């Protein structure tokens, strides 16, 4: 069901408006709170002293339909950045008044413009009125993709219009937005009505909208085309945007008097979005997470609940991999000779509820060779689930193990080390010393499944995440604390800078004299775009054994791996980088005996602080 | 009476004579429960604005931000709803019927102005487009997005079909030309916001801003004066054969002007703003203004 309301600039009965949008079929109404062509004096008499009422009853409508059903226009005369002092002075009073009526009616959202550069006192009246009164309602601000000048008709004889192409002159009204709510302070009340035009722009002045808090889209009735039967309807290129819009989950606003000649235009909207691209296996799953920020998990500091490892198990795709990495690897190690004598030592390390211990299982049947099982599990809830799988349906073959892999002293060294201690950054739940202090168990030919883990960086702009980020300031710790630690998000409104490139790998068994799991890089990522850098995603790739390999970086993506959301590193300042420039950031890895934790920079194209030095806002637990 | 509203609106927006001197008075709620509009005649100009003693009234559907006379019987209206109304009156005058209602502006229709031929005519709307249309036909002939920004005023030239002016908040002052291919011509300070052509002199118009400022312009390639203190909303020449300017603001004061623009006469007898003005083609002396106030001020120009 899509969202939609009408857009008037004409209600001569407010009631019987309503119930004409009602049948017509819109959810709610943009219209004026007080009449637009009704100018008002404040300073000079004397016009300053008009007998009222001003506007409107607030009794024309119950209270729910103006929480509910009606939207906010800040009248078009009011110009808070007009070059006379006095039509200045009198849009501030005019501005207070009417967002203050918005408040006083308790509208969900109010509409004010955006079509000139300098909206620089507009802002101010705007961030006076948000700091006064503890009234929560959304401003709309209304910006089109191209400026009524860059879309108008060449028909001015001495002022042509350029037809060279301007690639920073083609995104301004962006720049409108940016400087408006970069002015406000990035209020979170504060969203994008985003207006489309008869003719759209280049694909990378669209693109820079992507990150942006869209909360609608307006869409003039002059912009529908006409098919033969005499419907309106729109453009391939319009039908492009739109699905975009459907995924960001837009209020669609109409505007305009009826070209095709009211439910016509209304019902097209419903005819798209029926006929979409499908709902895939991944996005299903991670509907109502769409770039929600949640602590990374961390299974060896913490104890995972029941519910965490159900979740975990809820995908059947990523174990038949596992079950194929063991099937691969025990026909490599065991000979058809030696079927019956060789029986392999297998160690789950780490083996919460049994699920590699039953792919184990599993493998050793099709492979048709005989293993013996070690299920080594620290968390000692999980414990008890192996112990009563162990006693009623796995019996001796599996010695379940309540113990830390880095402490066990084993009694037989193993054959293969089996083993799920990966996050969504790889080795950020510290699979890479877990291993490490269970290597010393593994056999001098002994194979580790996962055998190799790699983790990948790309740089983001989203001006959303980076708002909810913002907005995780907590009481009894830095205020910038926030900005400083990672987020598993399923990433959603954003855009990708550059495509991902490798930060730190590791390898199993590490046959290395000297150990060291710490890490630091240094990538460069080409951007061809405009835009603001406000954090990195981060994505893995593992081999489990040869071929054999899992994924969440996009462009590789495993199939059907759909809880896996990737991780987010922000950073305190949104960085500018114009098209051609390169981010330069910078990635170490540290550590102590107690703790891991990561630290970052960006150096280019400016220099941000190093975030999260000594692991002061964020340490993973050994 | 007959088929006519009994109270009249607050807000007195137009008011224009024809030959006869006939008084079409065009009015808006721009406030309260309702915000319609009315169209209003007066054979008795000082019987307004009192609604009993009138010779036609009507309602609209909305209200009217501009209006003006199609030769002696037709009104083209320019409505909040964006839509051009014309209405005629019926044989005897009595009522104001509905000719058409076109709904071809997606915004306020603000200003509009009758071409030299009679048969065609010109409107500007908030939606920042200006429409050529055909009388008789009742269609849009041509539709010009020019501007950038709201159009305040569009003049059609006095003795020209082609020729007419325009103003907007884009800060433009366009001289049109239908004949060219390109027809807007950019003449060329605050944004201009009321436009009004010299009725003896063809390449001559005036112009009046927001910051209250009237200004003598010549086509090919300057005299102005600080009139008002606030914007000049409407500029009206006089019928004589040396004409005098009328000049409006939301100052709520009147001022009739020279040929040079040196002030002759002032009135600060509106107490809200002066909307539209025009002279009596009996008595060219008298000058009849309208405001918010519902005031119709008759006023004696001394000359
Ligand atoms: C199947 S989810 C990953 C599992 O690895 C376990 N794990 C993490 N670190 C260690 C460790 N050092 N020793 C044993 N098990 C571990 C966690 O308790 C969890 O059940
Ligand atoms: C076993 C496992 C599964 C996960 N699934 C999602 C995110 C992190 C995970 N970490 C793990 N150790
Ligand atoms: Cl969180
Ligand atoms: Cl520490």
């Amino acid at each position: 069901r899509v969202s939609s309301g009408r857009d008037l600039n004409c209600v001569p009965e407010i009631a019987d408006t309503l119930g004409a949008v009602a049948k017509q079929g819109f959810d709610f109404l943009c219209m004026p709170v007080f009449h637009p062509r009704f100018k008002r004096e404040f300073i000079q008499e004397p016009a300053k002293n008009r007998p009222g009422p001003q506007t409107r009853s607030d009794l024309l409508l119950s209270g729910r339909d103006w929480n509910t059903l009606i939207v906010g226009k800040l009248s078009p005369w009011i110009r808070p950045d007009s070059k006379v002092e006095k039509i200045r002075r009198n849009s501030e009073a005019a501005m207070l008044q009417e967002l203050n009526f918005g408040a006083y009616l308790g509208l969900p959202a109010f509409l004010l413009p955006l079509n000139q550069e300098d909206n620089t006192n507009l802002a101010r009246v705007l961030t006076n009125h948000i700091h006064t009164g503890h009234h929560s309602s959304m401003f709309w601000m209304r910006v089109p993709l191209v400026a009524p000048e860059d879309l108008r008709d060449d028909i001015i004889e001495n002022a042509p219009t350029t037809h060279t192409e301007e690639y920073s002159g083609e995104e301004k009204t962006w720049m409108w937005w940016h400087n408006f709510r970069t002015l406000c302070d990035y209020s979170k009340r504060i969203a994008v009505a985003l207006e489309i035009g008869a003719d759209l722009p280049s694909n990378h002045v669209i693109d820079r909208w992507l990150g942006e808090p869209i909360k609608a889209a307006i869409l003039p009735t002059s912009i529908f085309l006409t098919n033969k039967k005499g419907f309106p309807v729109l453009s391939k290129m319009h039908q492009r945007l739109i699905f975009r819009l459907l995924k960001l989950e837009v209020q669609f606003i109409i505007t305009g008097t009826n070209h095709h000649s009211f439910c016509s235009y209304l019902q097209y909207l419903e005819y798209l979005s029926q006929n979409r691209p499908p709902p895939n296996a991944y996005e299903l799953f991670a509907k109502g997470y769409e770039d929600y920020l949640q602590s990374p998990l961390q299974p060896l500091m913490d104890n995972l609940e029941s519910q965490t490892y159900e979740v975990f198990e809820k995908d059947p795709i990523k174990y038949s991999q596992y079950q194929q990495a063991i099937y691969k690897c025990l026909l490599d190690r065991v000979p058809e000779e030696e079927k019956d004598t060789n029986v392999q030592v297998l160690m789950v390390l780490g083996a919460g509820r049994g699920p590699l211990v039953n792919a184990s299982l599993r493998a050793a049947k099709q492979a048709d060779r005989r293993i013996k099982l070690y299920a080594v599990e620290k968390n000692p809830n999980a414990v008890v689930t192996l112990e009563n799988w162990q006693f009623e349906e796995w019996g001796s073959q599996v010695t379940v193990v309540s113990s830390d892999m880095r402490e066990w002293v084993a009694p037989e060294k193993a054959d293969i080390i089996v083993s799920e201690l990966l996050g969504s950054f790889a080795d950020n739940e510290l699979s890479p010393e877990c291993l490490d202090g269970a290597q010393h168990f593994l056999k001098d030919d002994g194979v580790s499944i996962p055998g190799e883990y790699t983790s990948f960086l790309a740089p983001i702009s989203s001006s959303k995440l980076y708002n909810e980020v913002r907005a995780c300031r907590e009481k009894d710790r830095d205020p910038e604390a926030q900005f400083e630690m990672p987020y598993v998000v399923r990433l959603h409104n954003f855009h990708q800078l550059s495509a991902p490139q490798p930060c730190f790998t590791f390898s199993h068994p590490n046959r290395d004299p000297m150990i060291d799991n710490n890490r630091y890089c240094t990538l460069e990522f080409p951007v061809e775009v405009n835009t603001v850098l406000h954090g990195f995603a981060g994505y893995f790739e593992t081999v489990l054994y040869q071929d054999i390999t899992l994924s969440i970086r996009p462009e590789t993506h495993s199939p059907g791996m759909f809880s896996w959301f990737p991780i987010l590193f922000p950073i305190k300042q949104p960085i500018t980088v114009r098209e051609g420039q390169t981010i330069c950031v910078r990635f170490w890895r540290c550590s102590n005996s107690k703790k891991v934790w990561y630290e970052w920079a960006v150096t280019a194209p400016v220099c941000s602080a190093i975030h999260n030095p000594t692991g002061r806002s964020y340490t993973i637990g050994l | 009476p007959p088929n006519a509203p009994a109270c009249m609106e607050r807000q007195l927006e137009a008011a224009r004579y024809r030959s006869d001197g006939a008084l079409l008075l065009g009015a808006s709620s721009l406030s309260g429960r309702c915000w319609a509009g009315s169209l209003w005649l007066f054979k008795d100009p000082c019987a307004a604005p009192n609604e009993g003693f009138c010779s036609a009234g009507v309602q609209t559907e909305a209200g009217v931000a501009d209006l003006t006379w199609v030769g002696e019987r037709g009104i083209l209206v320019a409505s909040d709803s964006g839509a051009v109304e014309l209405w005629e009156l019926d044989e005897n005058e009595t009522l104001i019927v509905s000719k058409f209602c076109k709904y071809e502006h997606d915004d306020i229709v603000s200003t509009v102005s009758v071409l030299s031929s009679g048969t065609q005519a010109v409107s500007g709307s908030k939606d920042i487009c200006i429409k050529v249309w055909d009388l008789a036909q009742q269609v849009v002939l041509s539709s010009y997005r020019a501007h950038a920004a709201q159009v305040t005023c569009v003049a059609a030239s006095p003795h020209k079909d082609s020729v007419f002016l325009s103003c907007s908040e884009d800060n433009r002052i366009l001289l049109w030309d239908t004949r060219c291919p390109k027809p807007a011509s950019q003449i060329g300070g605050y944004l201009p916001t009321s436009l009004a052509w010299h009725p003896q002199q063809s390449e001559v118009f005036v112009f009046g801003d927001e910051n209250g400022t009237v200004s003598l312009v010549d086509t090919k390639s300057v005299l102005s004066s600080a009139v008002h203190s606030q914007c000049v909303t409407g500029l009206v020449f006089s019928p004589h054969s040396v004409p005098f300017l009328a000049s409006l603001s939301e100052d709520c004061s009147l001022a009739v002007l020279d040929s040079s623009l040196s002030e002759l006469f002032r009135s600060q007898a509106h107490r809200d703003f002066v909307r539209d003005a025009t002279w009596s083609p009996l008595n060219h002396s008298l000058l009849t203004t309208v405001g918010w106030d519902h005031q119709v001020v008759h006023h004696v120009v001394p000359t």
